[PDB]
């Protein structure tokens, strides 16, 4: 069975791990250490690249590392003045920092990491240091604030002037996690440290299409913060977002995900609920990069069969409101693709000239903003669009039968959106 | 307590909390400072001793179970504390001092081990501990604090709450059902679902909506709700709505004002408009109920007008670029982007060829941009002038740009980075002159130094 | 936070019952002078007009005579003293010195950190450069790991060296200390021994401290 498959793989992996632990008891000059590090490295690499159920195997594997010498072994080795051993240990840590192993590093030895970060020269090292940083910024606001206060953001912002493919892929995925996880305070600091301006060389990349996609979630997330919006704009990095989202195909970066071993199922129900507030910003740049990601995920999650996510996150209602009031082709293309992949009724765009709407255009808009329960009463009373732009609380309450004062507050909020989109050429 | 503080007791607990000999002596000398710091009136002198400094580091160091083994595995303090010494640690969990909430959760953890071994965990329910630990977990912003409060809630077999996502404005209907279940209104979940309260609707709930629409009949229940809500409003991230950091201006008056952020920013007040708001508006629009609060917010507002007057600002409207980065679309991309940043950081309007197309309007706006920009930076990357070679048809954009730059007598600075110098004759005459200009070698290592050199050359 | 409860009780013992109502609106003694009767009534919940009017009247007299003026606390980040000590041995004496001196109004910088790691010789060294005085707990084995540490790895070592280099006022506190041979220490720190040590009396702590204070700048 599934469980058995996992177990049987571990039944070889766990023993093998214990052996490399012995080579990690034997303090070679660079020998038994270097080898032993590389040994377990390969042993977990196999488990990560397992084309079957491998995530669970490698989860079990990483857990056992923590419950047997922990990361403490490696964290001491991260101080060892032998470049080779430092480097081999860096590599190993980067690939084993799961949730529980990140909680540990956050406590036991974040100060080790932030000292390794001061060393910026060996690229084999830098690759992995930057990689550790990537997963550590995904921990908690506290850990973010700590990695920013000590020069851990200042390292990922120096490794943006470098050229190594994977180093840069680490550096952008990192400013990604840091904006997404760091909070109001960290976002201000990243912006003040000129992070937008330093994402420019990664979004304007010609070499990698993922490096630009990752460096664009970073700017698009920062621009969602109203207080740093105007400085993020002044960098001219937001410029590049919309052109690129256009360029690429959702399904293809879902094939760089589900057809790959890394990010197999893409994102989980908590990394998905960080893309939904992108769809709801006022930045086109952010709503596009948001709808690109949600499209890619809707492919993966439909292949699997878990599209219930999208309902509880609140994605579906947010994509069908990028479709209704959209004024951009890119944005709507993706938001329609998504709403189709998740088998929903793709809404039609609302005709903007509301003053001129008749009774049928009002029934339509009620059905797209999910008041389809008040359709009958808006029909009985023949609300057309001059009557709608003029509705009052009393009319809503008494005549339409919207009893709840919360429902009326929810209605008048939808209405204030429509009033803001409306063409008033006929009256004004 | 006042007297102990006046007799310099905090300062004299320093040599016991900074002990290296005993781990219990420090633990005991830390309950002492943490209890004193809970007293708002002596808080600032307890702090000035620098003894509170040591509390949090130490609680981290130690293990709950081990000081429960220095208790239950010992004869002294076998069952640790009894139901009346335990109800003196619960008001530590509820202070605003992290130092105290940590030392409090350490002690309650140790006791939860002992009391679970025995079987008397009913204490923790009547003391009111369990609801207080599951509120150090919900709104915690410290690892130590939450570690212990989760360990405890597990040892006493409770449902360890998940931490609340802080960006409340952005919450949907499911994040509201979750927070209702963690603050123990799980009875009003159905009605908050029927009416689809999401988080903009929650930060805005009024007594009437609570009473009529949600069916919170009791006016005590509503007072208990609005107290939980005022906690959440104070924890909330408002980055999406606040543009002026009104939340940190309101918190600098008085920490419990920060809860009025959303109400003020949902009327589109900001720091630059507060100086003109009126009391009736603070009351009717922004929803600040306590007159005493209204009058302070208001008073401080009119002092912005006075000293920190938010005056009119101004951003660079110089459409004219300073620099034009010309580069091989495929090769120089990288170096061009780097130049863009460095120069932009040093305050130079930079025009790069953002366009990936190199088509559409052939040699159109880009050429005007050259004519617009005083300086012309040329990424001499490998093969930069190869498609410019014998392009007398002036079709290559690089070509055109160079020619345009020469023609205007623009300051041209090439950036040698791989570049094999070609023979002038191999280039069209209109662009052979490019080679006369001194190139600067780019150091992939000494980026900053290189950039200073480049800046010397610019006009 | 302001002992409003004892200001209210000094008007009239049966006013002390209004403390919570007033402090749950975040009034304090420094804000009472500006509260109004309607607010005492509607916010703080004082029902009897006769009471409202007394609380109010007395409030405006604070404004007059016991005016709560703006205060100011030491913002001198610069320490006066730096206590350098063997992390294991001198801990005790260092802590004692910290208190005594702090009571006598000396900003004291001890090495609170238990780590002696992380950022190796970083902020601690700036702290030395920051502080006018450099107090050195000469506890047993204080200069033993400083002996022939030409690699300048020992923190005590570094701190001493930094102190010497800045020409800081160094005062060692002899407490068990067997004086070593200069040559056994790196030259950069041999000069530490030239400074007159003060013997610590575990009994006459106060007297000892007065002696120490004579030496400080
Ligand atoms: N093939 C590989 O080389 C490979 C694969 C994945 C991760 N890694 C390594 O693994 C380490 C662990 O980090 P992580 O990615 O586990 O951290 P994480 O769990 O915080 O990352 C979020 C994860 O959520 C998603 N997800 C979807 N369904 C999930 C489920 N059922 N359970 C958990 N997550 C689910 C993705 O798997 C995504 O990786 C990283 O340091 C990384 O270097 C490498
Ligand atoms: N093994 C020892 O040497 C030892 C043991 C305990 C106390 N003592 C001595 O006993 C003296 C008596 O003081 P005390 O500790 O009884 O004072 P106390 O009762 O006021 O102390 C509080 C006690 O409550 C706790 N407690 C838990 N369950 C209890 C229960 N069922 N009944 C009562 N308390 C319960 C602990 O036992 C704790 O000691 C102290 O002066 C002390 O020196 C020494």
């Amino acid at each position: 069975g599934a469980g058995t498959e996992v177990q049987d793989a571990l039944e070889r992996a766990l023993p093998e791990l214990q052996q490399a632990l012995s080579a990690l008891k034997q303090a070679g000059g660079a020998r038994a250490v270097g080898a032993g590090l590389a040994e377990v490295f390969q042993l977990v690499e196999e488990a990560w690249l397992l084309p079957a159920v491998g995530r669970e195997v490698a989860q079990g594997l990483c857990d056992a590392i923590r419950l047997d010498g922990g990361l403490d072994l490696l964290l001491r080795l991260l101080q060892a003045p032998e470049l080779e051993t430092r480097v081999q240990a860096a590599r190993l840590l980067e690939q084993i920092l799961v949730a529980e192993n990140r909680d540990r590093v956050a406590r036991i030895g974040l100060g080790v990491i932030l000292n390794l970060a001061k060393e910026r020269e060996p690229v084999e090292l830098a690759r992995s240091v930057a990689g550790i940083l990537e997963h550590m910024f995904k921990h908690s606001e506290e850990t973010c604030q700590r990695l920013v206060a000590a020069g851990g953001l200042d390292a990922v912002l120096y490794w943006c002037r470098r050229t190594d493919p994977a180093l840069l892929r680490h550096c952008a995925l990192a400013l990604g996690n840091c904006a997404l996880h760091g909070g109001q305070a960290v976002q201000r600091r990243m912006v003040e440290k000129r992070a937008a301006e330093w994402l420019f060389p990664l979004a304007f990349s010609k070499e990698d299409e993922l490096l630009r996609l990752h460096a664009c979630l970073a700017v698009a997330v920062l621009a969602t913060n109203k207080e740093v919006e105007r400085e993020v704009e002044r960098s001219g990095t937001l410029a590049l977002v919309e052109p690129l989202v256009a360029s690429l195909d959702p399904g293809r970066f879902a094939r760089c995900l589900v057809d790959a071993s890394d990010t197999s199922q893409g994102r989980g129900p908590d990394d998905l609920q960080r893309l939904v507030p992108l769809l709801d910003s006022n930045r086109l740049e952010a709503q596009c990069i948001g709808a690109f990601y949600l499209c890619a995920e809707a492919a993966i999650k439909s292949l699997q069969g878990k599209t219930k996510v999208f309902s509880d996150i609140g994605a579906i209602q947010s994509l069908k409101r990028l479709v209704s009031y959209s004024t951009n082709g890119t944005k709507s293309a993706l938001a329609k693709r998504a709403l189709r992949l998740l088998g929903e009724e793709v809404p039609r765009p609302i005709l903007p000239s509301v003053p001129s709407w008749k009774e049928a255009e009002v029934q339509t808009w009620l059905q797209q903003i999910g008041f389809s329960k008040y359709c009958e009463s808006f029909r009985e009373q023949q609300v057309d669009g001059d009557l709608l732009l003029r509705l009052t609380e009393e009319e809503l309450q008494t005549d339409l039968g919207m009893k709840s004062g919360i429902t009326r507050k929810r209605f008048f909020r939808e209405l204030t959106e429509l009033k803001t989109f409306a063409n008033y050429s006929t009256c004004d | 307590q006042r007297r102990m503080v006046e007799k310099r007791a905090a300062e004299w607990l320093f040599p016991l909390a900074f002990s290296k000999e005993d781990e219990l002596l420090r633990l005991h000398a830390c309950l002492a400072v943490a209890v004193l710091a809970t007293n708002k009136e002596v808080e600032r002198e307890v702090e000035r001793s620098g003894t509170l400094a040591l509390v949090e580091p130490l609680v981290a160091s130690l293990d709950p179970g081990r000081f429960a083994r220095c208790l239950v595995d010992a004869s002294d303090t076998s069952q640790g504390r009894g139901p009346d010494d335990l109800q003196r640690l619960v008001p530590l969990l509820d202070s605003n001092r992290l130092e105290a909430q940590c030392i409090g959760a350490f002690y309650l953890c140790a006791e939860a081990a002992i009391k679970s071994l025995q079987g008397k965990t009913k204490v923790f329910s009547d003391i009111g501990a369990i609801q207080s630990l599951k509120r150090l977990v919900s709104y915690s912003t410290n690892g130590t604090k939450s570690a212990l409060a989760k360990r405890a809630l597990r040892l006493l077999g409770e449902e360890v709450p998940r931490p609340i996502l802080p960006s409340v404005p952005s919450w949907k209907e499911a994040e509201v059902q979750t927070w209702l279940q963690q603050i123990g209104f799980s009875k009003y979940c159905e009605s908050f679902r029927e009416q689809q309260v999401d988080g903009d609707l929650l930060l805005r709930l009024t007594e009437e909506e609570l009473q009529t629409d949600l069916g919170m009949k009791s006016g005590i229940t509503r007072k208990r709700f609005f107290r939980e809500l005022t906690e959440l409003k104070t924890f909330a991230n408002y980055s999406t709505c606040d543009r002026s950091n009104l939340a940190d201006w309101l918190g600098s008056l008085d920490p419990r004002f920060r809860q009025y952020t959303y109400g003020l920013v949902s009327c589109g007040l900001d720091r630059s408009l507060l100086h003109r708001v009126s009391e009736q508006q603070l009351l009717e629009d922004c929803g600040i109920h306590l007159g005493v609060h209204r009058a302070r917010i208001l008073t401080a507002a009119r002092e912005m007008l006075h000293s920190p007057l938010p005056c009119t600002g101004g951003k660079p409207s110089g459409d004219t670029p300073d620099v034009f980065i010309s580069y091989r679309r495929n090769s120089g991309s990288q170096l061009a982007s780097l130049l863009k940043v460095h120069l932009q950081l040093h305050g130079f309007s930079v025009f790069i060829d953002v366009e990936k197309l190199e088509a559409g309007k052939f040699e159109d706006k880009l050429i005007q941009s050259v004519m617009g920009a005083r300086n012309f930076v040329l990424v001499l990357s490998p093969g930069a002038l190869d498609k410019c070679m014998q392009d007398h048809d002036c079709k290559d954009w690089v070509h055109k740009q160079i020619v345009t730059a020469l023609s205007c007598g623009k300051n041209i600075v090439p950036i040698i980075d791989g570049f094999e110098w070609p023979e002038p004759q191999v280039l069209p005459e209109d662009m052979q002159a490019v080679l006369t200009f001194n190139g600067i070698k780019w150091s992939h290592e000494y980026q900053e130094a290189t950039i200073e050199k480049i800046i010397r050359f610019l006009q």
